[PDB]
RNA sequence: UGGUGAUAGCUGGUUACCCAAAAAUGAAUUUAAGUUCAAUUUUAAACUUGCUAAAAAAACAAAAUCAAAAA
RNA sequence: AAGAAAUUCGUAAGGAGCUAUAGAACUAGUAAAGGGAAAGAUGAAAGACUAAUUAAAAGUAAGAACAAGCAAAGAUUAAACCUUGUACCUUUUGCAUAAUGAACUAACUAGAAAACUUCUAACUAAAAGAAUUACAGCUAGAAACCCCGAAACCAAAC
């Protein structure tokens, strides 16, 4: 038997480092973990997003129905954000429209509404609060927090937000926090279209444009099994759209998409929008 | 230091232990954990500059 | 002293924190690792005393000048070291100090120099030779051990014939010179250096001064064959004649 | 190798027994006592090496002296020829 | 007493080998040690690759607009233009456009410098052979 | 069985880090694997010119040996 | 290499050891002189059904393999493809496509001395707690030089 407690302490530690691998641990949320002060990090949180919070209303955003049941039960043995929920999504609505419509006046209101849901959408939402450690701020009966609770909460937040700092800096923070997140997404991934040749022709007669005649371009190796197509949409005797695809079906699928693009305003080349506007 | 950067939550435990250590905490879930034993003020001052950065 | 108070201010000292003095203690290699992994006793050795030496004892008040000048006193003064197991034999004189030593006072060393001689006699001092045998000597210089033995006093030995000239010289002033010489080796001398010659009576301490011991008699104050009683602090004589015929023997 | 899977039990040690409280104490009897005893007196082990300090061949050889005839006859003939090999290192090494 | 972690420490970097050797610390330290040295050299030569695949890419767009290399950068230096090569590349597939203006460019240098060489200097400067 | 860990100028082996400095000439030795002498290197101390270069002058016969001043 | 004396002097249970390859060869001198081992592990209670504890050695299984190659590196969307690369120690010479040695795991396995000097201090023409040196000396401390292996030789028993 080798001597010494150190490396009888010591191959404790290593055995409880190979169990923890095995064994990872449950989650747990950092309020029941040591080292939490909620009034503290309230404090901290506000002042590390350099923005006005009221304490209260921000503690109600925070408070949810979930948690309210979990303590009624505990006291069995308070404000929800519902009220500051509807204030921040109502105003996310009409503050995520008005920057698509400066941006976009071509792309329709149906467009619009789309993307302001995508903006507003349950995995988008969740991903700021996450990120932003607010689901260990948020109140709540379960972890890891729901995710339509945790979407309840942030537009509460907002809620809260328009009153202790007003809607300029609020639509400040949807333009940073918000808008940032459409970097790198088309225009189709945030808003679904069927039937772009349709749509196309839609737009075309709504203008009193002539239906292009689909030309093919360019064409190789049609008769091998990686054929390629370039379909170019002739208005007049005029391109206005060219996409590549496997098949001439494809390619004028992919044209279409184009041409809509270009309806829109949503050019690849477009003109980036502005965060670093402090007006 | 806490003057400079009141958004972040410091916590001070003295308390028999044999090494001191200072835990750091992100926002996104990072914790960094570093030991203090024996380190002089200066060397102390500058490793929490570059946690704060 | 500031050195005193910054210890206040410092914290309280504890066995842990004693460290030793910088650069006392050298590494050391250790096989631990690859570091230290892979690879003339007849002739009298005359042990003398400087007049230079003399004169500050006398000036420094290490040898009562009243006293006659006594080598166990030295001893006692540690003005010289002499080791038996050295063998040590005699005492001399060293010529440093002849230019830095005025004063006179009675002595009695076993060698002396002529020059030296006359000069403290000049000065007014007497000056004697006397023989003390080696192992005499050092019961000499340490009295009392043999006392705490046992033993008692012996009779002072007498020079070998090499050396008997030498003591017996008159100019030497030995124990053994003839006293007839004395007073006209007295005035040869200061002849010599042209000094007025102080005659020994004049002084008022002439007995003191001229006392010397009998050549027996390895003591001033004790007589050969003497006993001490040094637990009762006083002296024992013997008293049986056939002693008597032991000490005349 | 393997390690022990098991703790061992605590211990708690006082460093202010009488021995270690006491420890060091009249080590200053000579200059305090009038150096009537002086300090190595005060050692007690192996007689051949109180107040005395040597070489693994000095050592041994006064080890020989002191107990020689209260030592035993065995022990006598492995001490001499352990000397031998002690000698000879220290001597022509 | 920590001779299993120092062996813990060449098996943390040999349990990714195949064989005897990640289980055999005669055999798992040797390969630690030779795979920390690979990487060393390469990240010297890594460099020069880098610049190679560079140069490649520019020939090829070059000869895609029909312009050789060497014929490119040196009517671009005689224009005092300084753009590195890695940049060069992502300008021809990012800026298919502007590449070809620089194309005309270069080759609107190239036809002033031939110009030029054969004036001998006698001719007055080219307006892009201006400086 | 013990002397005995015999002896062997020979074979082989001889376990953590970092910083710094650092070259197989002459003479002899039962000596050429070692050791002594010169030379090198090295530490301390004393106090002042040193290295490269270097004309004329000799030496030779009618860029080195030597070494003014410099730089 | 050996090595006196003379002459002085001399009263009077513990471990900065080991803990089953360590420590006595030992649990044991047990299993012709003589030589001489191997090994065991529950709990308070087994008149509680004999204990648990460990991604923990190598070896295997769960789960064989897929053109290309000292087996890795740079990489990468991608395990293999592309690119780069003449196993290790010792020894030769500052070179091996020489030559030795290695099935693998665990344990065990080899630098030891103070005469003089420098350095660190005490006191100082004196220093050392007897035996020592001295015209700045003297005292104290620290500072150093391995392991295994023959053919042989002799004594006493059997």
């Amino acid at each position: 038997v080798k001597k010494g407690f150190r490396a009888a302490f010591r191959f404790q530690k290593e055995l409880e480092r190979w169990r923890l691998l095995r064994c990872p641990p449950p989650p747990v949320r950092r309020s029941e973990k040591p080292n939490w002060d909620y009034h503290a990090e309230v404090q901290a949180f506000g002042s590390r997003l350099q923005e006005t919070f009221s304490l209260d209303l921000l503690k109600t955003a925070f408070i949810n129905s979930c948690y309210i049941k979990s303590e009624e039960a505990k006291r069995q043995s308070l404000k929800d954000n519902q009220e500051l929920f509807e204030q921040g999504l109502s105003f996310s609505h009409r503050c995520l429209t008005q920057f698509l419509e400066d941006e976009f006046p071509d792309l329709p209101a149906e467009g619009t509404e789309s993307l302001v849901s995508f903006l507003t959408g349950e995995a988008v939402v969740c991903h700021v609060a996450r990120n932003l450690a607010v689901e260990q701020l948020t109140l709540s009966a379960e972890f890891p927090v729901p995710l339509p609770v945790l979407r309840q909460t942030f537009f509460a937040v907002i809620g809260a937000l328009l009153q202790s700092s007003g809607p300029e800096r609020a639509a400040l923070f949807i333009r940073d926090f918000l808008i940032t997140q459409m970097t790198g997404k088309e225009l189709f991934e945030m808003w679904t279209v069927v039937n772009p040749m349709g749509l196309l022709v839609e737009e075309l007669k709504k203008r009193n444009i002539s239906a292009p005649e689909s030309r093919l371009t360019r064409q190789s190796g049609s008769t091998t099994a990686l054929p390629l197509y370039f379909v170019g949409l002739y208005c007049d005797r005029k391109l206005i759209a060219e996409g590549p695809g496997e098949t001439v079906l494809v390619a004028e699928e992919e044209a279409a998409r184009v041409a809509l693009r270009k309806l829109y305003g949503f050019t690849e080349n477009r003109r980036p929008w502005d965060y670093s506007k402090p007006k | 230091f806490a003057r400079r950067n009141p958004g972040v939550v410091v916590y001070v435990n003295p308390r028999p232990c044999a090494m001191p250590r200072i835990v750091a905490e992100y926002l996104n879930g990072a914790v960094r954990e570093e030991n203090v034993n024996s380190k002089s003020v200066e060397e102390i001052k500058s490793l929490v500059q570059k946690l704060a950065d | 002293g500031t050195s005193l108070d910054l210890l206040r201010s410092l914290p309280r000292v504890s066995l842990a924190n004693l460290k030793p003095s910088p650069n006392s203690r050298k590494r050391e290699r250790r096989p631990r690792d690859r570091r230290r992994g892979r690879k003339h006793s007849f002739r009298h050795q005359y042990q003398p005393l400087s007049l230079r030496r003399l004169q500050y004892l006398i000036d420094l008040g290490r040898v009562d000048p009243t006293q006659p000048i006594d080598l166990t006193q030295l001893v006692n003064g540690r003005g010289v070291t002499i080791q038996p197991l050295k063998r040590d034999y005699g005492v001399q004189l060293v010529e440093e100090g002849a230019d830095t030593f005025q004063a006179k006072i009675n002595i009695e060393v076993q060698l002396a120099s002529e020059l030296a001689i006359a000069a403290i006699e000049k000065n007014g001092g007497v000056v004697t030779t006397a023989f003390y045998d080696p192992r005499s000597l050092e019961i000499l210089c340490k009295p009392i051990p043999f006392f705490l033995r046992g033993q008692p006093i012996p009779k002072r030995m007498l020079p070998p014939e090499s050396l008997v000239p030498y003591y017996t010289d008159a100019k030497n002033r030995g124990y053994l010179a003839d006293p007839a010489k004395f007073p006209e080796a007295r005035l040869e001398l200061a002849m010599k250096f042209g000094y007025v010659l102080p005659d020994i009576t004049k002084d008022e301490l002439f007995r003191m001064l001229s006392a010397r011991k009998d050549p027996r008699q390895i003591f001033f104050g004790l007589a050969p064959g003497w006993v001490v009683n040094m637990a009762d602090k006083k002296i024992l004589k013997p008293t049986d004649e056939n002693l008597l015929k032991y000490y005349s023997s | 190798a393997f390690v022990r899977l098991t703790l061992p039990p605590p211990k708690v040690v006082d460093r202010w027994n009488e021995k270690r409280a006491l420890f060091g104490v009249y080590d200053n009897i000579g200059i305090l006592g009038n150096f009537e005893k002086h300090p190595k007196e005060l050692i007690k082990g192996p007689v051949w090496l109180r107040g005395w300090r040597g070489n693994e061949l000095q050592r041994c050889v006064r080890k020989k002296k002191f107990v020689g005839n209260r030592m035993f006859i065995e022990d006598l003939h492995n001490l001499n020829k352990r000397i031998s090999y002690l000698y000879k290192h220290f001597n022509r090494h | 007493t920590d001779r299993y972690w120092r062996v813990q420490e060449v098996l943390k970097h040999a349990q990714h080998f195949r064989g005897r050797k990640n289980r055999c610390y005669r055999l798992a330290v040797r390969a630690v040690t030779r795979a920390f040295v690979k990487c060393t050299k390469a990240r010297r030569l890594k460099k020069r690759n880098l610049r190679t695949l560079w140069i490649n890419r520019i020939t090829a767009a070059s000869q895609e607009h029909g312009l050789k290399y060497p014929a490119f950068i040196v009517n671009l230096i005689k224009c005092q233009v300084e753009l590195n090569r890695k940049v060069l590349v992502d300008l021809a597939i990012y800026e298919p456009k502007t590449f070809k203006s620089l194309a005309a460019l270069a080759k609107r240098r190239q036809q002033e410098g031939f110009a030029a060489a054969l004036g001998d200097g006698k001719e007055p400067e080219g307006i892009f052979s201006r400086v």
